[PDB]
């Protein structure tokens, strides 16, 4: 009985780190829910440790491709907007207006082909300031993204609201889920669970903020890789949601035209009402309390007497120096610089943010391809939660007491790293090896 | 393969310089190089060690400056996804030297999350006198 | 701020031996964020090594080097006439990054 | 009665009776080829483990016995410290670099068993 | 000498000698993805039934025996009225709602036959 | 210690000990559908041979014994000339036309054994 | 060919509910446009 | 030499030499390349 022999065991709870292919499960149309597996049933584990680590996972980098391929699939069979690149005779609509909106809302006229190729059609439309570029009385403007890209009109039948989907694993793989109250990026998890697939993950597109995301526990927690390093973004997560309200009070008109045989084009009509500017309202008291709470949370890493100073953005393109999101089918760009005022020392109104509208957008830097945004008829409103901010800090010398913090980011994976941080794909192996006193017969 | 920057411009004290560092020279090209790769700008004075000047991210051209050259350095790219620029206002007779632009993944790629400047491009010279 | 210094500033060697390019760090480098560059006067400064010890694409078998903590060494196996040029080491981490001063090999 | 992967943090002496909850779940447009790639990989990963257990004389069993002696160079641990304290995850990390020889050593115990029985059956 | 699915209407006592023709036919552009799904689905449907028979101690057999007793609450019929008058289609409809309780009960008889045989072989 | 397909020209009496190296290597964009068909074809070709060996009472074994006698009309060669002189490639060409009758005669020996064992175990 | 006859068995056959007459209706309209993809698009005829 | 049949003059004759013999050719013109934009998003590189 002393001479031990080796035995193999089938169906043994042991796993390894591996990457695999996740599929969709979610239960007119949207970009995602067209062909997915119809869907809880969790299993809790006890006193087993696991080294959870984000920013090196294989789930936030597969989703970054599974979102852009799904976006290209919803943009391929639509109408290709080739003949729009003509000379646009374009002047200022609503002249001598003493309001703020002066440079935008330009009226341009151009020729467009119809179903009969020998005949043309003169059409009138309104385009924003970020949609027309002058080229060398009325001036002759052209499109913004024509000389380096080919714009395609998006399909008006599909919608752009984020339907919550689930990334689900096949047989042989599992998803470890950390169920800790406080949990930073890299480290052990005291209580894990084995899940097939997760809760509602909203694939919302947003920069400089985290709209309609998952909530947190009773305390605000910050997350970074090596936060003394000022190169990685700081993914904070608020404990209570703060609401932002913005509408578009100009009454819209959407007019239809036929550019060719079988195709269609929905363009901007007139404005029947008042020429106003869209603006997002936030409550000042709870936002100031949230800023004080996240400053008190961030003060646990840099001592007591260090002056934390919130500042505005650095610059670059429009998707970092402003905040961009998607409301109902329209893409907004608001400056949000009224939320990062003067600094913080230890010893009933509403804040408005001016927000503009750009039709031609270019998401995920697809060179050679661009999408057109059709207008939405009527007044459209959007109320949104804010669960999480995107902050980064700068460097400095040794004698520096004013630690600055600017809202940057811009990475689309950071919006999916605040909702897939507590999940980890894992591959189980059913072959176990153990010695015992057993011996087979002859 | 290699990056391309041109310019042998002389300058006067009190002006601004513009250095464009493009990848694949033909203008109508879609390299996609300025798209998933960070880009470092590095100055070097003759008889002096080279110092860092500024990195630009490939996500939406969000720049990260240093504290020495903060208030007088703007840099971004145009509407096309090539040809990042370098505008250094507030000149001085101290920064006379060569300039370099290098490609760097900066730990954002899929294999191994490395930290290396795999290719440097050209190297222009900026002098200033009166 | 971590200052990066190099004590062998002037070096001279014959073609066909091993040379040691040492570098001292200030306070506790992370042993995975360091790079070496081969500079020259009016040429293209290329890279020779990744991190601690990992070769690049255009790098032969004769280039290597290791080190951890605050000391980092570059160990060239053999000396060629196409390698007599100055070398510059740099680190990574918090902005701004700082180079390692400067060293130079020579023929004698 | 623990569930799928329920005894992963338990003792190896207590996890040897719940081997069926992990052995029965190994088999159970853009997404047209995404869902098809997993149904081939799971079947291949199940069939590889079924082929590895078929050439050891353990095809159809969960806890089988072999004639290969356990060497002391792989692990110097006794019986009272493995099946009473260690879990199945801590034991796999100790013999992780010895899997490629034992899987060879379990092969020669098969061909030396089927041949020496074969001339026993020809008499 | 009946053929594939030839004894589907015969007696269960006479259809137990022709189980081989139903167990050997389970494995044997627009149409590029249509033909590829069938070769995955048939392999998966065969491997599911091969996995369900491998964890019951019946891997490699057709008519095996178990130790689970037959409860009288499922059916009150005797041996003389099942294997002499009823076919398989009329028998499958009578115990169609008791399949999920037998398939678990056949599982716990495996480890109970595997654990008690383990320590008997360790002596 | 020969390798994969190393004993292909060797003696059948000497190649019967190296049956492990051939039984373990059966499992291990324009090219997106080209690589997907090959794994499905390999899985089907492995599962067909695993199904043919599971209905003969030889599941999990490499060298098994059957009850079907060897007819003299298939080959008139003795034992001293088959396992000493001929290889497997020269032997497969001699019974290349008598495969489907041996494959049919091997199927009834499973049922004629299983029914008798079921009648013996019912007492 | 190669048919197999059966005895002593009845089956509840039912048309207007089968999944074969609704799969063929999709397979025909999915094969109709496949023979029109490499052909010439008749765009400039509408004069 | 290799062929399907030597006496059949319809099949090709593939020969294989024992030593590699070199062949050098250049294009001695400079052949500058110019570009033009043919439409939205495309490119056209023509002869200079
Ligand atoms: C973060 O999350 C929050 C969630 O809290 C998001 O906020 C919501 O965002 C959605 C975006 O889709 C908003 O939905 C839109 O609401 C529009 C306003 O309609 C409301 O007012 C009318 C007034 O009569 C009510 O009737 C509506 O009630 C409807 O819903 C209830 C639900 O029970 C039904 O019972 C009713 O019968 C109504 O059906 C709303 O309260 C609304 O117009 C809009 O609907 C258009 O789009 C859909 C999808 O395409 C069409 O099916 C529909 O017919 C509408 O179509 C328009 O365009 C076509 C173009 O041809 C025209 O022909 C039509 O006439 C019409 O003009 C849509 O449903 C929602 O209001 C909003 N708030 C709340 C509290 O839910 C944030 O957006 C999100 N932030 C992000 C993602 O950044
Ligand atoms: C994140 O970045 C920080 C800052 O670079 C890293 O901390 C550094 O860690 C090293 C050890 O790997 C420390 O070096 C040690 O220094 C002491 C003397 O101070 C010496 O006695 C030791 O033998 C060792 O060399 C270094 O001091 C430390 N730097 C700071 C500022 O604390 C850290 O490793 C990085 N990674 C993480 C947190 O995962
Ligand atoms: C967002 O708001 C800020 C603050 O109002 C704007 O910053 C102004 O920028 C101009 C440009 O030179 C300065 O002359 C002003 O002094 C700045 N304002 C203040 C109060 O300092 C900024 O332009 C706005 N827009 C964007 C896109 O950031
Ligand atoms: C494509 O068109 C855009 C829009 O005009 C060009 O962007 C402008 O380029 C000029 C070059 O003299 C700059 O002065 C402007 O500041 C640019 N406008 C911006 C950045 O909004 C772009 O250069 C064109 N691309 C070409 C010709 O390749
Ligand atoms: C984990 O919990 C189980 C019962 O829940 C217990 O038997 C076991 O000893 C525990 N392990 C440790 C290391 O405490
Ligand atoms: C449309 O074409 C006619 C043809 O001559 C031209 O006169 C007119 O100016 C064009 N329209 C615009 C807006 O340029
Ligand atoms: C995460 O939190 C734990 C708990 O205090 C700590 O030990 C660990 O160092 C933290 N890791 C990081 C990267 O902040
Ligand atoms: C925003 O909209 C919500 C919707 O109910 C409303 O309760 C709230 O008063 C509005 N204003 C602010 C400042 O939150
Ligand atoms: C924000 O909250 C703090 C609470 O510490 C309070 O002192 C301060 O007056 C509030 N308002 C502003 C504008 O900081
Ligand atoms: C900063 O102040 C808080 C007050 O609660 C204290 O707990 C903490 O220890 C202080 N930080 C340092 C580094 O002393
Ligand atoms: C923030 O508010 C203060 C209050 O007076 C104001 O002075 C400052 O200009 C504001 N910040 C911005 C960016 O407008
Ligand atoms: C906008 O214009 C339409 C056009 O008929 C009108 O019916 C509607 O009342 C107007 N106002 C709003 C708020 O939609
Ligand atoms: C914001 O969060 C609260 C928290 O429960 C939720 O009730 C509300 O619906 C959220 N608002 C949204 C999703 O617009
Ligand atoms: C079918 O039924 C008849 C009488 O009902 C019986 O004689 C016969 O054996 C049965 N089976 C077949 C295969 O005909
Ligand atoms: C060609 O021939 C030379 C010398 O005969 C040889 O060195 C070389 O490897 C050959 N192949 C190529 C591709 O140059």
């Amino acid at each position: 009985a002393e001479n031990l022999w080796v035995t193999v065991y089938y169906g043994v709870p042991v796993w390894k780190d591996a990457e695999t292919t996740l599929f969709c499960a979610s239960d007119h149309n949207v970009w995602a829910t067209h062909a997915c597996v119809p869907t809880p049933q969790e299993i809790h584990l006890e006193n087993v440790t696991e080294e959870f680590n984000m920013w090196k996972n294989n789930m936030v980098e597969q989703m970054h491709e599974d979102i852009i391929s799904l976006w290209d699939q919803s943009l391929k069979p639509c109408v290709k907007l080739t003949p729009l690149c003509v000379t646009l005779q374009c002047t200022n609509y609503a002249p001598n207006l003493l309001s703020n909106m002066r440079g935008e809302l330009k009226q341009c006229s151009f020729n467009m082909t119809t179903e009969l190729r020998d005949k043309k059609q003169k059409v009138y439309s309104l385009f924003y300031r970020l949609d027309v570029v002058q080229i060398n009385s009325n001036k002759e403007y052209r499109l913004i993204n024509c000389n380096t890209s080919a714009i395609t009109q998006a399909c008006p039948k599909v919608s752009f609201e984020p339907i919550p989907i689930h990334y689900c694993a096949p047989a042989g793989f599992a998803i470890l889920k950390c169920k800790d109250k406080k949990f930073n990026g890299t480290g052990p998890c005291p209580s894990v669970s084995t899940v097939q697939c997760t809760h509602g993950i909203k694939p919302v597109v947003s920069t400089q903020l985290l709209l309609n995301g998952s909530l947190a526990e009773e305390e605000v927690i910050i997350r970074s890789e090596n936060i003394t390093n000022n190169a990685k973004n700081i993914l904070v997560q608020l404990n209570t949601p703060v609401q932002i309200n913005c509408t578009r009070p100009n009454n819209n008109t959407v007019k239809s035209i036929r550019i060719g045989p079988g195709q269609a084009f929905y363009y901007f009509g007139d404005i029947i009402g008042d020429i106003r500017m869209a603006h997002c309202n936030v409550s000042k008291a709870t936002w100031n309390e949230t800023l004080g709470k996240v400053v008190k949370q961030l003060r646990k890493h840099f001592g007591n007497n260090t002056i934390i100073r919130f500042a505005q953005s650095s610059g670059g393109d429009l998707e970092v120096t402003t905040h961009s999101f998607n409301c109902g089918g329209e893409f907004f760009y608001c400056n949000t610089s009224g939320l990062f005022n003067s600094t913080w020392i230890s010893n009933n109104d509403s804040i408005v943010l001016p927000c503009r509208i750009k039709q031609i957008i270019n998401m995920w830097q697809r060179i050679g391809q661009a999408m057109y945004a059709p207008p939405i008829q009527g007044v459209i409103r959007c109320v949104s939660n804010i669960t999480g901010l995107i902050l980064t800090r700068d460097g400095g010398s040794t004698n520096s007491t004013t630690e600055t913090f600017r809202p940057g980011g811009g990475d689309m994976r950071d919006n999916w790293r605040s909702e897939l941080y507590k999940y980890k794909v894992v591959k189980i192996e059913p072959l176990g090896v153990a010695p015992t006193r057993c011996k087979r017969r002859v | 393969g290699r990056l391309f920057q041109s310019g042998t411009e002389v300058k006067r004290p009190g002006a601004s310089v513009k250095i464009s560092c493009r990848a694949d020279d033909d203008p109508y090209t879609d390299d996609d190089t300025f798209t998933k790769y960070y880009t470092h700008w590095i100055r070097q004075a003759p008889g002096q060690p080279p110092e860092w000047l500024g990195v630009i991210s490939p996500h939406f051209a969000r720049p990260i400056y240093s504290y020495k050259f903060r208030d007088r350095l703007t840099l971004t790219r145009d509407s096309s996804l090539t040809a990042v620029y370098f505008e250094l206002r507030g000149l001085q007779p101290d920064d006379t030297g060569i300039y370099f632009c290098a490609r760097d993944p900066f730990g954002d790629m899929y294999p191994h999350y490395n930290y290396h400047m795999d290719v440097w491009g050209g190297g222009t010279t900026v002098i200033v006198s009166s | 701020e971590i200052v990066l210094t190099q004590s062998p500033a002037i070096l001279s060697v014959s073609p066909g031996d091993r040379v040691i390019l040492s570098c001292k760090a200030s306070e506790g480098l992370s042993s995975s964020d360091l790079a070496w560059y081969r500079f020259k006067g009016g040429q293209i400064p290329t890279l020779v090594i990744f991190g601690a010890s990992n070769r690049a694409r255009g790098t032969p078998d004769r280039f290597s080097g290791s080190g951890s903590g605050t000391d980092f060494t570059l160990t060239i196996n053999r000396v060629e006439p196409e390698d007599f040029a100055t070398y510059y080491c740099q680190r990574y981490g918090g902005t701004p990054i700082t180079f390692g001063g400067g060293t130079k090999v020579d023929i004698k | 009665s623990l569930g799928f992967l329920g005894a992963a943090g338990s003792t190896m002496g207590a996890a040897s009776m719940t081997l069926t909850v992990q052995a029965r779940n190994l088999l159970s447009t853009h997404w047209g080829i995404k869902q098809l790639q997993a149904r081939v990989l799971a079947v291949e990963h199940y069939l590889r483990d079924q082929q590895l257990l078929g050439i050891w004389g353990c095809s159809g069993k969960l806890i089988c016995c072999t004639n290969v002696p356990w060497n002391s160079s792989w692990s110097n641990r006794n019986l009272s410290e493995i099946w009473d304290n260690m879990t199945w995850l801590q034991w796999d990390k100790e013999i992780s670099n010895y899997t490629q020889i034992i899987y060879g050593l379990l092969e020669e115990s098969q061909n030396q068993q089927e041949k020496n029985e074969q001339d026993l059956l020809a008499l």
